[PDB]
């Protein structure tokens, strides 16, 4: 009747796990807007319809 | 202005400590007092003491890495002279 | 590195401007400046060095003026926008022997001599590396050591092979005060003029040392007097301890 | 679109992009002679080669490097 | 009440240098933090009077440094107090920081005071380095040159990051007129962080050289810490004093004094003097990448240092084995310092190797292990059983 | 951050055990008399920091003569360590009075927050 | 309690700009603050990045500003921003000084706050005027050879610190170095005024537009002027964008862009815009002395305006004649700039001088006497006897 925790739970971090990936999608579109104009990032960047 | 978190000094009146009772000062005005009364006799035989209790701390680090970059740096340039050349070109190589 | 790469080290010559309180020689600085005019200033620039700096160093005022009145500097060009030369003056500049790098290198064997404003600043030991490296050349270079033609050979060089010629020998100047003008006596002189030249601040840096650090010494006393003072309340301070009725 | 400007200002300009290449000459360099050039703020060293001096290129033995690579 | 305490500006004066208690029993190690003050304020002045008179083009930067050290009145004042001050700038914060390794001070209530201390500490290497390479001599440009090849190490992305630093192809006239702006404008971000340092440190008060608390006696600043405080800005004044009239060039590196020339490589590409142990564990490791991150971690190891040291008595004072290993770790840094002085010969990059891990394992395995041993010796002198 | 239930279990097992006992005793009071804690008139329970909640409830958990007792020995050697000397050797802590005296209040404040925690962090039987 | 106002750092942006309890009936006049702390950010942050590419010779400056304008990228969008920005960091901070006299925020308890303005508005003249001296154009020139021999008019001294400022004999290399080191330090000095400016504010809290206590209704900082501080910035972002974008150098003068010639005179020198009633002050003045006191006076007499203003109700928000003779001042103050704007010619220096002397009469005459008689006129109009 334990539980594995650090101050946070592991129900906690299952929790908010499924949160937590579309937290690091959001960010990734968030460096894809910050980053086009930077010709590096552009072999990448254009390949559906931007271009 | 807002309220702050709980600090663990606060200020003069209430500072936080621990009550307390019975415990006197006793303090004589510097005008009245002699400065510098206390520098000979006082630098030789407390300064010795603060010495003896507290060098060797100091004194082993400093002859460990002293006498390590000595070694290392003696060894330097032994392999950089004539004589240990082909010493040099097996641990070169 | 071996020694031989790192270059033998500069060993401690006593100069008459070491200590913390000795001043430069400025009959050496005067002496320093005929060495140089006549030997060194046919390849080494001095660009750094103004003439008015001269004044009331080594020289008098007229004496700079008429040595730099033997030079030609670029004027202002005149009314049809021709360039015209005019004669050097108190604000210009030391002139350099070569008139930009190529012709250096091309007159040196590709090594380019470098300006002498500076240089007894830019090296480590400074002085000393100087003056050993002026009278070091061997007569002939250690057994079993193949120069480069064209190059030299003297111990305090790094690497041993420099490209500078012995150019120090015995009385190819004439002093104006009658000193007998050896190698050494002509090193030490250019050693002296070039610390001036890098340094000529040396003299004033100084005495303003010597006000600064007894004023402070000073202040410094009369502060560990009045903090000894204004705590003497406090390193006094005595406490005793009763301890209290257990009953309330 | 203002993190574009003010880090796009600080890139290479105009006038040190101008400079990025140098065209020297093939016709003008002679045989056996080495041009040294300040081309990009580095040292080039530049020679024309004799086909005596490529057939030493290309034949020493690869274990005789330690990174072995052909000449051309 | 009084005017210095009803009044807006005066009530700061007031309760940062004037009624702020301070614990009776701090030594003259609790003066560093002053002193830091003093000559952050050196730097400052010296800075604006000195870049009254420096022209911050490539062609004109060492020409401009010794117009100032040659044609301005006393302006060799200016230049031998700005870079001799800059390197005791960093001997009173490496102290400081020692004072705070030794002690205690990192410990909690205190995270955030430290970590502020972090951050003002590689916002003052930067601006050292910036203004080290604001002189164009051969190990400003040199230095420059090794310091961005090291950014152009970070995969996929870092040469287009280097282009812009350089802001062209190599380090060049825009690279050391964005190194002078960047080198006026990093000390106000500091004197900002400086203030919130000392407001990280008034919400809890100093610590004391015991480890216990100072709630019981505690004395004001004024007349105490003010003229304690003005002894060792006495005694500092006096020893720069010293390093500028009689001996200023002793700090620098002479090649400094050869103009920047980008075709000759130096013989030994050295930085200035503190910079050393930073840049013998960047050269201990063998690799770019792991070298950089290596750099950097070993100033972010000092972020991880609260959550180590698992001791129950605050600082090193009354523990002996702290102690003796904190001795050992200053003479490590020590001679990191003299092993980055050297070249890359046998045996100083062994020697490197062990000093950045016994750099590494102080931090991270030492204080721990040697922490949790003198908790456990503690209690068992002391209980029966 | 050791958390006083850790460092007296490993403490109890090094008592109960004679080998270890009998090696690490002396080691730890030499170590003791080493530190100097006692010369400046202190204890090592008036040396713990209290800068952590847990530790603030087993100092108001306190009885009031030792409260003002440890405030005595606090003030005593901010005073000494002020005047850079030490206690004259009348006046050092002896052996028989560095008494544990906090201890028991620290674990049970230990005890307390450790069962909350656990309790705070319950499952439930299925 | 709540992170935002437990932690140390945290809670200054909560109590400033989170939880500040703000009088809910302040218009957009209590927002052009906000503005001016925007438009500071654009400033400093435009002229760091176009200070890294500026060459502050004397023979290099007005190239090395047209090298921005043409080789870096973007760079023309730096220095119009830079430049149109600087003018309407002056025009809403002429708007938010005539709210501050509209609406009696100099009155007590807001003293100390009315004059760390007035310091914060002369610092920013003397930023403007360095850094248009930076420029080196002709008006540039010549403008910077007028004011120092203004200041060549004190007895007995003037001409030693004349040449102390040029440091030579005229607007000369030591002059523009100078003069970008300076423009360069004193906008921090600014942003230290700024907060100061803010914890003068903050002990008392804003005006409203009544005159009337606001301790009975209050709303929070956040969300509420939140959002009305962001509409009032996309409107002055939309308005500079405009003035950049399409019509960029109609604020400045075009004689700026003629390189600074110490020989040619210009036909009619003129500073830029906003220093115009200052400037025609001073021309008013048939002395030099008196010229330069008169144009310092005309600042310090915004110091001496709390002193003067005689009416028991604050602002002018309910009194008639107040109300009226403050539009005769404001329109009085662009024919100051309008007159000063002119040549040396009649009739302007008749209408130069009864402009000046109406400006003095508002400040020390008109507003205490119109004050008492619209308290009297106050009084017996629902007081029967
Ligand atoms: C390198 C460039 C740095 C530039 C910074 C300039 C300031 C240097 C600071 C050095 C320092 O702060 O060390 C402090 C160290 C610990 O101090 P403590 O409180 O434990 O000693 C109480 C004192 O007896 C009270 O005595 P009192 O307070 O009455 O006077 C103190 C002394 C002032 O001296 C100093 O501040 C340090 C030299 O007055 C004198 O009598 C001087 C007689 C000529 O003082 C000592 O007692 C020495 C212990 C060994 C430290 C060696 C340092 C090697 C790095
Ligand atoms: C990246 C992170 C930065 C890391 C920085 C690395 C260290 C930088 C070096 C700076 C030197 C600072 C030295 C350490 C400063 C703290 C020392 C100290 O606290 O002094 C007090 C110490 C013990 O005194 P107590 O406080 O314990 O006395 C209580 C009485 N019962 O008293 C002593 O034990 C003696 C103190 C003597 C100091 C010796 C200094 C040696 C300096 C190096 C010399 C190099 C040449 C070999
Ligand atoms: C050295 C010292 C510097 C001194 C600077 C002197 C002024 C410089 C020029 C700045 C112009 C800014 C003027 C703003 C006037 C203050 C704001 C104001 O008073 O507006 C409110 C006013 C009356 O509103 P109430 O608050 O009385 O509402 C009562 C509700 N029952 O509403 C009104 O009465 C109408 C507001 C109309 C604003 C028009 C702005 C005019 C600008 C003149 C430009 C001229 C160009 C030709
Ligand atoms: C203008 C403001 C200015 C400020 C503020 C300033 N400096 Fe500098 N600093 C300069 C200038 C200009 C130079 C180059 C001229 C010189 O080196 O004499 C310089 C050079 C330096 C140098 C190289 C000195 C040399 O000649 O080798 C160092 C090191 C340095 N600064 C460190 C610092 C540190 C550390 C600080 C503050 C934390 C600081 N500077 C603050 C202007 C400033
Ligand atoms: C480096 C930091 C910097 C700061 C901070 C700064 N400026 Fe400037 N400013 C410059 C430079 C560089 C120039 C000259 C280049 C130019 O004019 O484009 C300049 C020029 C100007 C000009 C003349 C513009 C022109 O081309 O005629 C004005 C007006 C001005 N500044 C006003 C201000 C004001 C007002 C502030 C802030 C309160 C300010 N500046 C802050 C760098 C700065
Ligand atoms: C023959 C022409 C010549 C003359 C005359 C000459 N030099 Fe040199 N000197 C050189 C050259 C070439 C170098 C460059 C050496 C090198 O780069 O390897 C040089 C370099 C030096 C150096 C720097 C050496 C180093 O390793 O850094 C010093 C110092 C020096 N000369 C001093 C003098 C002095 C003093 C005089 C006047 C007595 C003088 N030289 C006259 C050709 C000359
Ligand atoms: C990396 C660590 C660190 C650095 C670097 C640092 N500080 Fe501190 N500072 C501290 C700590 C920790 C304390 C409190 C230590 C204590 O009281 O036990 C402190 C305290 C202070 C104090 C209070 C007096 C004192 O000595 O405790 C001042 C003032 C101060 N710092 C200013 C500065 C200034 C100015 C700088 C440089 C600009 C600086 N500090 C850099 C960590 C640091
Ligand atoms: C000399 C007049 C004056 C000048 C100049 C001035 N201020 Fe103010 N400021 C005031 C007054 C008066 C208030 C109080 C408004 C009131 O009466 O309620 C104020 C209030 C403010 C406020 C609070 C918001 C507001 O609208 O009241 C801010 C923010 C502010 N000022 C920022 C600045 C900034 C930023 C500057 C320039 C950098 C500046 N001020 C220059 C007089 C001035
Ligand atoms: C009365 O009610 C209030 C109120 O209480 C407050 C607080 C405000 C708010 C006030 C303000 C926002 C003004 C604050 C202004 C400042 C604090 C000035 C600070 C300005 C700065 C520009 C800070 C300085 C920072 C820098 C210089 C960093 C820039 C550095 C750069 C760009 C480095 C670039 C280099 C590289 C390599 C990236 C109100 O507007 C208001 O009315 C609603
Ligand atoms: C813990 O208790 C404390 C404590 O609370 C404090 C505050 C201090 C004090 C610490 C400091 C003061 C450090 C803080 C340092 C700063 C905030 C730096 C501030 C410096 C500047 C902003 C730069 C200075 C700028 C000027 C002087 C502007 C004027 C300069 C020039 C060049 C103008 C000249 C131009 C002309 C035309 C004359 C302590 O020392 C201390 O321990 C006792
Ligand atoms: C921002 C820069 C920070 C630098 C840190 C400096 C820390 C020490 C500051 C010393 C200030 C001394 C004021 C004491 C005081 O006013 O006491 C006044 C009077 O004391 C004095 O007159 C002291 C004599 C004059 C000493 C002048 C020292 C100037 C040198 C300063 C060098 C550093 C700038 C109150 O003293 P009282 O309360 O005991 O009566
Ligand atoms: C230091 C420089 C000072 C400039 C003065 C600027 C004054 C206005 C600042 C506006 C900040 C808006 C934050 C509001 C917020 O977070 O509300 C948050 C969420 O609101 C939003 O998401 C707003 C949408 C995004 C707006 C982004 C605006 C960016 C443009 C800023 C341009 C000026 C820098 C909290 O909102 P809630 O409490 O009502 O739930
Ligand atoms: C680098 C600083 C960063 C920000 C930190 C803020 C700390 C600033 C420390 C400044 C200390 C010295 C300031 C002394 C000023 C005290 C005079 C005073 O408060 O009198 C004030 C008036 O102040 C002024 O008019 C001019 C203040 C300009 C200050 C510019 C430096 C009297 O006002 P009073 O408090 O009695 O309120 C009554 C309301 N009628
Ligand atoms: C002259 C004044 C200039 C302006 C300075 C005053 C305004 C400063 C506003 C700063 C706003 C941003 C700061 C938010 C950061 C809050 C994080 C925090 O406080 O956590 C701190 C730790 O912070 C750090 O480690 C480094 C912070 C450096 C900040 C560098 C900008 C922990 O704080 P705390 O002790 O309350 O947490 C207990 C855990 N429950």
């Amino acid at each position: 009747t334990g539980l594995h925790f650090g101050r946070l739970s592991l129900r906690s971090l299952t929790a908010y796990a499924p949160n937590l990936m579309l937290w690091g999608g959001a960010s990734m579109l968030g460096l894809f807007v910050f980053t086009e104009g930077w010709p590096k990032f552009q072999d990448t960047l254009y390949k559906k319809i931007p271009l | 202005g807002p309220p702050s978190g709980k600090t663990y000094m606060g200020w003069w009146g209430h500072m936080g400590g621990p009550k307390q009772k019975g415990i006197t000062s006793y303090a004589v005005s510097p005008y009245a007092q002699k400065p510098l009364q206390g520098i000979f006799h006082n630098a030789v035989f407390n300064s010795f003491r603060r010495f003896k209790s507290q060098f060797l701390y100091v004194l082993i680090p400093a002859g460990i890495y002293w006498y390590w970059w000595k070694n290392g740096n003696e060894y330097n340039e032994f392999l950089y002279s004539k004589a240990g050349r082909e010493e040099l070109e097996r641990v070169n190589v | 590195m071996t020694a031989a790469e790192h270059g033998l080290h500069a060993p401690a010559y006593a100069w008459s401007h070491n200590g913390p309180f000795e001043t430069f020689d400025h009959a050496s600085i005067r002496r320093g400046y005929q060495v140089y005019r006549e030997v060194c200033a046919a390849c080494h620039s001095l660009d750094r060095v103004a003439w008015r700096t001269l004044v009331g160093v080594s020289h008098t005022n007229e004496e700079v003026r008429n040595m730099a009145e033997e030079f030609e500097y670029d004027d202002e060009p005149d009314e049809q926008g021709n360039p015209k030369k005019r004669p050097g003056k108190l604000s210009d500049y030391i002139p350099g022997p070569y008139p930009n790098e190529q012709a250096a290198r091309a007159a040196n064997q590709g090594a380019l001599p470098p300006d002498l404003s500076l240089i007894v600043k830019a090296r480590h030991g400074g002085c000393d590396y100087i003056f050993s490296l002026l009278t070091g050349y061997p007569d002939e270079p250690p057994a079993g050591v193949a120069l480069p033609p064209g190059s030299n050979y003297n111990p305090y060089f790094p690497g041993g092979s420099i490209a500078m010629a012995r150019v120090l020998f015995d009385d190819m100047v004439e002093y104006e005060d009658g000193t007998p003008a050896t190698t050494s006596q002509m090193a030490k002189d250019v050693t002296t003029f070039l610390n001036w030249c890098a340094e000529p601040e040396h003299d004033e840096r100084k005495r303003l040392g010597l006000k600064t650090v007894i004023i402070l010494s000073s202040l410094y006393l009369l502060s560990i007097w009045v903090k000894k003072f204004k705590w003497a309340g406090i390193k006094t301070r005595k406490f005793v301890f009763n301890p209290p009725k257990p009953r309330k | 679109s203002t993190v574009e400007t003010f880090i796009s200002s600080m890139t290479a300009t105009a006038d040190v992009l101008a400079m990025a290449k140098v065209e020297v000459n093939l016709a003008a360099i002679p045989l056996g002679k080495n041009v040294v050039v300040k081309w990009q703020g580095k040292p080039v060293f530049i020679r024309h080669r004799t086909p005596h001096e490529i057939q030493e290129a290309n034949s020493v033995d690869m274990s005789a490097l330690k990174d072995p690579q052909t000449d051309a | 009440m009084a005017f210095r305490k009803s009044n807006v500006y005066l009530s700061l004066v007031n309760s940062y240098i004037i009624d702020s208690p301070q614990p009776s029993s701090i030594n003259y190690w609790w003066n560093m933090g002053s002193l830091l003050g003093l000559c952050l304020v050196i730097q400052i002045v010296t800075g604006i009077f000195m870049a009254m008179h420096y022209s911050s083009n490539i062609e004109l930067a060492f020409s401009s440094v010794e117009h100032i050290m040659r044609d301005v009145h006393n302006g060799y004042i200016l230049r031998y107090l700005h870079a001799n001050g800059a390197s005791f700038f960093f001997m009173v914060m490496f102290m400081h920081m020692a004072k705070g390794l030794y002690y205690g001070s990192y410990r909690s209530p205190r995270v955030t005071l430290w970590n502020v201390g972090v951050i003002i500490f590689i916002l003052t290497i930067a601006t050292a380095f910036l203004g080290y390479c604001c002189v164009y001599g051969q190990m400003s440009h040199w230095g420059a040159t090794v310091i961005t090849n090291l950014f152009s190490a970070i995969p996929f992305v870092g040469n287009d990051i280097v282009s812009w630093l350089w802001g062209g192809f190599s380090v060049s006239n825009p690279t050391i007129q964005r190194f002078f702006a960047l080198h006026y404008l990093v000390p106000f971000i500091i004197a900002a962080m400086v203030i919130m340092h000392l407001m990280a440190l008034h919400i809890h008060g100093s610590s004391n050289p015991l480890g216990i608390t100072g709630n019981l006696d505690r004395i004001p600043m004024h007349s105490y810490f003010i003229f304690k405080d003005l002894v060792t800005v006495f005694l500092f004044m006096l020893i720069l004093a010293l390093f500028v009239f009689y001996s200023p060039n002793t700090l620098g590196h002479p090649d400094n004094y050869i103009p920047g020339n980008p075709l000759v490589t130096p013989a030994s590409i050295v930085p200035e003097w503190y910079l050393l142990p930073f840049y013998a564990i960047l050269r201990s490791i063998p690799d770019k990448l792991l070298g950089v991150i290596t750099m950097f971690a070993a100033i972010l190891v000092l972020l991880v240092l609260p959550f180590t040291d698992r001791s129950v008595v605050r600082g090193n004072t009354f523990k002996v084995l702290s102690k003796f290993f904190f001795f050992i770790f200053v003479f490590n840094f020590v001679l990191l310092g003299q092993i980055g002085a050297c070249h890359v010969e046998v045996p100083y990059v062994l020697m490197g190797q062990i000093a950045t891990f016994i750099y590494f394992a102080y931090f991270l395995i030492i204080v721990p292990v040697i922490s949790t041993i003198e908790n456990v010796l503690f209690y068992i002198g002391r209980v029966n059983k | 951050p050791q958390s006083f239930t850790s460092i007296a279990r490993i403490g109890d097992y090094i008592l109960k055990s004679p080998v270890l006992s009998k090696l690490c005793v002396p080691v730890a009071n030499q170590f003791i008399n080493l530190a100097g804690y006692k010369k400046l008139g202190l204890k090592f329970d008036d040396l713990i920091a209290e800068e952590n909640p847990i530790m603030q409830t087993a100092l108001r958990r306190l009885p009031e003569d030792e409260s003002y007792a440890r405030a005595y020995r606090i003030i005593r050697a901010h005073q000494t360590e002020l005047t850079h000397h030490l206690l004259p050797r009348n006046e050092w802590i002896k052996a028989q009075e560095d008494v544990p005296y906090l201890l028991p209040y620290i674990l049970e404040a230990e005890a307390a927050a450790k069962e909350k925690d656990e309790l705070d962090n319950i499952e439930v039987s299925k």
